RNA sequence: AGGAGGUAAAAAUGUAAAAA
RNA sequence: CGCUUACCACUUUGUGAUUCAUGACUGGGGCGAAGUCGUAACAAGGUAACCGUAGGGGAACCUGCGGUUGGAUCACCUCCU
RNA sequence: CGGCCGCAAGGUUAAAACUCAAAUGAAUUGACGGGGGCCCGCACAAGCGGUGGAGCAUGUGGUUUAAUUCGAUGCAACGCG
RNA sequence: CCCGCAGAAGAAGCACCGGCUAACUCCGUGCCAGCAGCCGCGGUAAUACGGAGGGUGCAAGCGUUAAUCGGAAUUACUGGG
């Protein structure tokens, strides 16, 4: 306020932190993704959550999210990864696209099959 | 269960030399009362917790696993004898305690507190539409 | 150096579909360790040494009758330390 | 009805025995 | 033409500046609670609390000094007029 | 952290990574308070007689058993169904 | 571009269906497996997990990801405290 404290300091515009720090404007990246494991979520829920810890194309160490029940990774497969949280597991901010080189579709997903990338069953 | 003391007659090298530090002229003439041993890894008594001693970083044993134990401690070359057939099974001994992991740990009652505390939570959460 | 022999089957008490057998304590294994053996409060171990065990996961007859035989020899090498 | 004095003492936790 | 002189780039040496990787170990933080110790704060929370400061202490915190109200509490018994 | 100041304690200027969908204010209905006021009840007090100690009857837990049927299982289960 | 043969021949999937946000039931699994942008759904009837039927949106495109402005008068000169 005051205009004479407003030409000499003009108005701060809010530098908001992109949530997802693979690389900025990439839409999907790939790693060698080891470490498979399996940690529990947080109060709310119950479970058991399959992640992966992915060494990225740029050298980024960040943990990932399995979306589904096909688990096609084991130490190694290299996998794509878009970003995604799932909130849950406080610590992981990505999903590892089900469709990717190694990580094929998951099965009997005959309903909603572009996610998951299952193909048409023609029958 | 039942455990006896081996140390294979012959099997361990004994050598004897002088001793360091001060004290006349009986610790740099005949003082070679003073030992230093020779433990091959070649030796190999229970041949699979042997393998445990090699690739274990410690000292009075080298890269090959020769286990070398200067004693020097007493004039008395008996003393130092017995003192380092102590050291060896101070050494080795100590190494064969196998600490036992067995993990994990599970939640017991969490479910007893915390499901309810949610089902709790998801009965109040009923304010909206009519 | 100290050439070590755990030779089970001995002065045994093993009573038993999921076991459930005791261990004899006017025998195996000496005073200098058997007060260390007699001196552990775990509440699975009772105040006179006929050690209730109650090993129930192992399923198999055969198989609990040697999962609590291990159940026993673990807790001796812990207790013999 | 205004008014001034004096009058009182220690005591945790809410899986809490039930698992390895 | 050859030679010579001044200038400049690569290269070189020495010494600083800054930045970025990395480093045994170490400080504190967040998060996961499913454990251990205590129960400080929220009622006067059982010693009102908090703020600054100094010292103390396994932990919350304790204590001294000074400050703030973002503190509760006025029942009764003796008596004068 | 760097700068700045300080005998020192430290002060002043002032980050980010990471993490959460909350954190906060006023006020309202309650509820609780080792807060206050008032009041009642075999609540206390004033008394009397009992249980718990013994034996037996009966119910329950535990334990045992081929089965010892099942349910109830602070007050408000346990001479209960 | 026009004339002619032309058997419908050779030509529709995708997401979603708890609320927000148009649209519902049954079956299988049982705080397990899993879903999710946000609140959250799940402990043997799951209008939210999977599948099935039916429905709604959009269409040779439809989703998800990423990024910008918008909504945001949450940098407010217009237009804040």
């Amino acid at each position: 306020a005051t205009v004479n404290q407003l030409v000499r300091k003009p108005r701060a515009r809010k530098v908001a932190k992109s949530n997802v720090p693979a690389l900025e404007a990439c839409p999907q990246k790939r790693g060698v993704c080891t470490r498979v494991y399996t940690t529990t979520p947080k109060k709310p829920n119950s479970a058991l959550r399959k992640v992966c810890r992915v060494r990225l194309t740029n050298g980024f160490e960040v943990t990932s999210y399995i979306g589904g029940e096909g688990h096609n990774l084991q130490e190694h497969s290299v996998i794509l990864i878009r970003g995604g949280r799932v909130k849950d597991l406080p610590g992981v901010r990505y999903h590892t696209v089900r469709g990717a080189l190694d990580c094929s579709g998951v099965k009997d997903r005959k309903q909603a099959r572009s996610k998951y990338g299952v193909k048409r069953p023609k029958a | 269960i039942s455990r006896h003391v081996a140390i294979p007659d012959g099997e361990l090298e004994i050598t004897a030399i002088r001793a360091q530090g001060a004290g006349g002229q009986h610790v740099n003439k005949t003082s070679t009362a003073i030992h230093l041993r020779f433990d091959i890894r070649a030796s190999s008594l229970p041949e699979y917790y042997k393998e445990r001693l090699l690739a274990a970083s410690h000292h009075l044993i080298s890269s090959d696993g020769v286990i070398v134990i200067k004693a020097q401690e007493y004039r008395s070359q008996e003393l130092n004898r017995e003192a380092a057939l102590a050291r060896l099974v101070a050494m080795i001994k100590e190494l064969t305690t196998e600490k036992k992991a067995r993990r994990p740990t599970r939640p017991t009652r969490a479910s007893k507190e915390r499901r309810l505390a949610s089902k709790a939570q998801k009965s109040s959460v009923k304010a909206m539409r009519g």
